[PDB]
RNA sequence: GAGCUGUAAGUAAGCUUUGAUCCAGAGAUUUCCGAAUGGGGAAACCCAGCAUGAGUUAUGUCAUGUUAUCGAUAUGUGAAUACAUAGCAUAUCAGAAGGCACACCCGGAGAACUGAAACAUCUUAGUACCCGGAGGAAGAGAAAGAAAAUUCGAUUCCCUUAGUAGCGGCGAGCGAAACGGGAAGAGCCCAAACCAACAAGCUUGCUUGUUGGGGUUGUAGGACACUCUAUGAGUUACAAAGGACGACAUUAGACGAAUCAUCUGGAAAGAUGAAUCAAAGAAGGUAAUAAUCCUGUAGUCGAAAAUGUUGUCUCUCUUGAGUGGAUCCUGAGUACGACGGAGCACGUGAAAUUCCGUCGGAAUCUGGGAGGACCAUCUCCUAAGGCUAAAUACUCUCUAGUGACCGAUAGUGAACCAGUACCGUGAGGGAAAGGUGAAAAGCACCCCGGAAGGGGAGUGAAAUAGAACCUGAAACCGUGUGCU
RNA sequence: UGAGUAGCGAAAGACGGGUGAGAAUCCCGUCCACCGAUUGACUAAGGUUUCCAGAGGAAGGCUCGUCCGCUCUGGGUUAGUCGGGUCCUAAGCUGAGGCCGACAGGCGUAGGCGAUGGAUAACAGGUUGAUAUUCCUGUACCACCUAUAAUCGAUCG
C-alpha cells in the first residue's frame, strides 16, 4: 500500500518493466500515476486559461495492483509486509531489508 | 441579534439609482419586524434614520433542468435616513 | 483559537469576532473574494468559544 | 351506567324464536337511582337491586 | 497515517506530520409546527398577560423564565344555613394524555358473500373491519383435578390416541379428552380465630376500628396448653427490598504466510516450461480465466470509554422440629335452584361440569363438593382472596451468513434524486425509465452551412463504440439491379 | 393500412419602409374596416412569476417565425390613515364543569370562535423598462408619550 514519495516498478501495463516515481495516488478510485507510463493525449480546446489550447501528452492513472514496490537493497520487486518495533509501524520489504523510501 | 438581522445589501439598477435620493436597500432576516431594523442601523452604522419600509417576495420557482425547487423567500427592507452619510461602499 | 480554555473573558472576543464576520459577509455581495478567511474558518471560531463557555457553567454549577 | 360492588354491565347474547332463528339483544341490570352515604356529601347514584346489604340514606 | 473540503466534475481561495477528512464511544447545541399545553387558528401562523432585565428623556420594541385540563399534596376562605360540606383562592408535584411493526397476545363488540347443488336451524366463523390495555413475550398455574388398577400427581407446548367416543334439518359438515412418549422443570404469600398497643363508645367490663407479631392445609392443617431448639440456611425475576468489593460479550481496528520466464495479444490471470507456501484451493477486484498482484480467508491479538451478562465476597435477613386435638376459626347474598342465553367437540336433550342477567336462597369437620341427570355405598379433593420463571408465537429492524431463487415485460409497485411524475375536490389510485470504453483518451485543427448536422484529420484494439452510445432480430418504409 | 384523404376551432384587411441568411405571418407608418349598456376603464373570487428588460430558435403555437403568455440570464411588489388582524356580534361550530351512553363517542350552560353586515384617521398632482392614496412635492387629521401653568384640595368613573 504505497505512499506519495516512492519509486516503483510496474508489472502489467502497456509499458511493463519500466521504473519511475509516483506523484499522486487517488485513494478513492485507488488508481495511482507514474511518470513516463501510459501517455494519454488530450484534445483541449481554446479555454479561458490556455490561449488556443491544443494537443498535449500527459501520463494518467493506472491501478494499484499492477505496481509493486521493489527492494532498495537488491532492486528486485517484492511484497511488503509490516511489523512494528517501538512506537510506530515500519515497512519491511520481506527480503530481510526494510526500506526508507518515503522521503 | 442586532448584528446579524441585516444579512446582505443588494446592488440593483433600481437601487443604485436610488442612492441619489438617499435610500438604502438591504436583505434582513425573515422573522424580524420593521421597528428593530431601525434599531439596528443605529448600532451598526451610527447614524439616525427617518423611516423604514419592508415587503416580501414569495418564493418563486426554480429551473426545470435543475429540477423542480424553489428559491428561498426573502424580506427586502428599505431604510430612509435624512442626514447620515454613505455608510457602505 | 484552538485550545484556548484558560480565558475568563471571552465575551470581549465573541462580540469582537462576530462583528468581524459581518464586516465580510456584507463585503461579499460586491467583490472582495478570498473565501477561505470568510465564513468557513471564522464561523467555526465563534462555535469554539461557546462550547468552551457553555461547559464552564456546567462544571461550575453541578 | 354502572353499579358499585358488582360493577354490573349489560352483556350480550342472542335471543331465539320458536323456529330457532336468532337476533341480538342486551340484558340490562336492575339499576335504581338512590342517594347513599358516601364519604363527604351523600351523593345520588345508580346501584343495583341485589346490592341490598347497605344502609340507605342519611 | 497523507491527503481532504458530501452525492458532484468545474472552479477560487484555503486546511494539512504541530496528526487532518473519515471509524467507534461520551457530552454541549437542538429554530418551528405537532398530545401542543398562555389564548386563538386554514397545521409550519397571529394576539397577549405576569415578573425580572437591555433600550429611549419617556411611549413603542426586544430577551430569557412563567401561566392548559384533569389528578394528588398543603394551607386560605367558605354560601342557600348556624355546625360543616359542596364551592372559591394561592403554593408544590410531575402521575396522565399522544405515537407505535400494531406483526405476535389478552378482554369488549361483531357481519355477509359462499357450502347444503334452492333455503330459515346450522356452516363459512367467533373468521375480516372497529375499539380498549400491556409485554418482550402475554394468557394459563400450585388440584373442590385426572382416574378405577397397583393409582400419580401444578400450568404450557410437540407426537400418537383419531378422523375413534360423540354432536347433526342424524344432512352437509363440525370433532375432542385421559392414559402413553418427550420438551423444560420452583412453588408460594394474604382473610380468620388468638394475642400486644392505639383510639372510640363508655367503663378497669364488653364491643368496634386500626397497628404489629403470630398463621395459610385434607395421610385435616391452624388457634390454645405441653417440651426443645438459635447468629446454620435463604435473597434482591414469584417468596422484602438498595448497593460497593470482581471474569466474560458487544460498540472502532491491527498483524497475517507463497513466482518467475517466454509466446500470441491493445493488455495476461490464458498456452508451454521451470519453481513455492498451505490451520490459508471461501469470495471479489486488477486492461482476458490468478492459492503465490491487491483487498481478504485459516489461526492469533486489541478496548480510553459506555452498556449487558454476570462468578466471588459484602449486605440484608432470619429458630425450626413434635405431641394433645377435651374447645375455637377456615374466605355469604357466595355455591345452588327457577327463568330466558352464551360457552364447553355436545344445536336443551337423559344433560353434569362452567360464567353473565333477574328473583328467591344453605350447612359449617358427624361438615362441603366431584366421579356425564338424580339417590345409595365406596375412592379422590377442599371453591367463593392474591403472585409467578422455562419449554412456545412472532420480525418494521440490527449483526454475520446460505440458496438446482429472479437477472430489467422477471425481481418488491419502486436497481434509475418512487409512493415521486401523473389522474381525483376528496378517501384513494399509481406508472415508464439499467449497460461508451481498460482508462475521458468525450473528436485539436481544415472545409460547406446562420446554427443543427456533415466530410476529412485525430484518440483508441475497435467509433460500422460517438454520450438516443455493447450485441441489433421482425413488422415496416427505401435504393440500382438477373428473370418476368 | 385508411392518406397525402377529412380537419386547421366564428370575423377585413391593403400597401410602403426597416430588420433579417430566410417574411402573406415579426416591428414602424398612412389608408381601410369592427364592437361602443361594450371586444372600453375599474374592483373582489381564483390562478400563482405568466410581470418588465436583454439574448436565443431544438421542442410548444393546429401553417410559418427574426416573434410570444415557451426556453436562458439578470431584475420588479415599499402603507399609522387601502382592504383585513391588535374592536363587536348572526347563522352556525367548538364547549371548563355537568347530562348521557357496550368502547370510540352524542348533546348542552358560562366563554371564546365566526363577515357578506355595525364601528371607525387622506387628499391633489408628478415620476419609472416594470410598483402606487404605499416612494417624492404641498397640505391636514387620529391615538399614546415627555417639557409646557387663565383653576382647584377638581378629576377618573
Ligand atoms: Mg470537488
Ligand atoms: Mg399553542
Ligand atoms: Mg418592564
Ligand atoms: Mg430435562
Ligand atoms: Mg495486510
Ligand atoms: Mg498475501
Ligand atoms: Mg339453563
Ligand atoms: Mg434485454
Ligand atoms: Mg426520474
Ligand atoms: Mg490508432
Ligand atoms: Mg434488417
Ligand atoms: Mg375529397
Ligand atoms: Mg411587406
Ligand atoms: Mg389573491
Ligand atoms: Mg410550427
Ligand atoms: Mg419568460
Ligand atoms: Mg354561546
Amino acid at each position: 500500500h504505497i505512499k506519495k514519495g516512492d519509486n516503483v516498478k510496474v508489472i502489467a501495463g502497456k509499458d511493463k518493466g519500466k521504473e519511475g516515481k509516483v506523484i499522486a495516488t487517488l485513494p478513492k478510485k485507488d488508481r495511482v500515476v507514474v511518470e513516463g507510463v501510459n501517455i494519454m493525449k488530450k484534445h483541449q480546446k481554446p479555454t479561458q486559461l490556455n490561449p488556443e489550447g491544443g494537443i498535449l501528452e500527459t501520463e494518467a492513472a493506472i491501478h494499484v495492483s499492477n505496481v509493486q514496490l521493489l527492494d532498495p537493497k537488491t532492486n528486485e520487486p517484492t511484497r511488503v509486509g509490516y511489523k512494528f518495533v517501538d512506537g510506530k509501524k515500519v515497512r519491511i520489504a520481506k527480503k530481510s531489508g526494510e526500506e526508507i523510501k518515503s522521503n | 441579534e442586532a448584528r446579524d438581522i441585516l444579512k446582505r445589501p443588494v446592488i440593483t439598477e433600481k437601487s443604485s439609482e436610488a442612492m441619489a435620493e438617499d435610500k438604502y436597500t438591504f436583505d434582513v432576516d425573515t422573522r424580524v419586524n420593521k421597528t428593530q431594523v431601525k434599531m439596528a442601523v443605529e448600532e451598526i452604522f451610527n447614524v439616525k434614520v427617518a423611516s423604514v419600509n419592508i415587503m416580501n417576495y414569495k418564493p418563486k420557482k426554480k429551473r426545470m433542468g435543475r429540477y423542480q425547487g424553489y428559491t428561498n423567500k426573502r424580506r427586502k427592507a428599505i431604510v430612509t435616513l435624512k442626514e447620515g452619510s454613505i455608510d457602505l461602499f | 483559537e484552538i485550545r484556548d480554555l484558560t480565558t475568563s473573558e471571552i465575551e470581549e472576543q465573541i462580540k469582537s469576532s462576530k462583528e468581524e464576520l459581518f464586516n465580510l459577509r456584507f463585503q461579499l455581495a460586491t467583490g472582495q473574494l478570498e473565501e477561505t478567511a470568510r465564513i468557513r474558518t471564522v464561523r467555526k471560531t465563534i462555535a469554539r468559544l461557546k462550547t468552551v463557555a457553555r461547559e464552564r457553567e456546567i462544571e461550575q454549577s453541578k | 351506567k354502572q353499579c358499585f360492588v358488582t360493577g354490573r354491565k349489560a352483556s350480550t347474547g342472542n335471543r331465539r324464536s320458536h323456529a330457532l332463528n336468532s337476533t341480538k339483544r342486551r340484558w340490562n341490570a336492575n339499576l335504581q337511582k338512590v342517594r347513599i352515604l358516601v364519604d363527604g356529601k351523600p351523593k345520588k347514584v345508580w346501584v343495583s337491586a341485589r346490592a341490598l346489604k347497605s344502609g340507605k340514606v342519611t
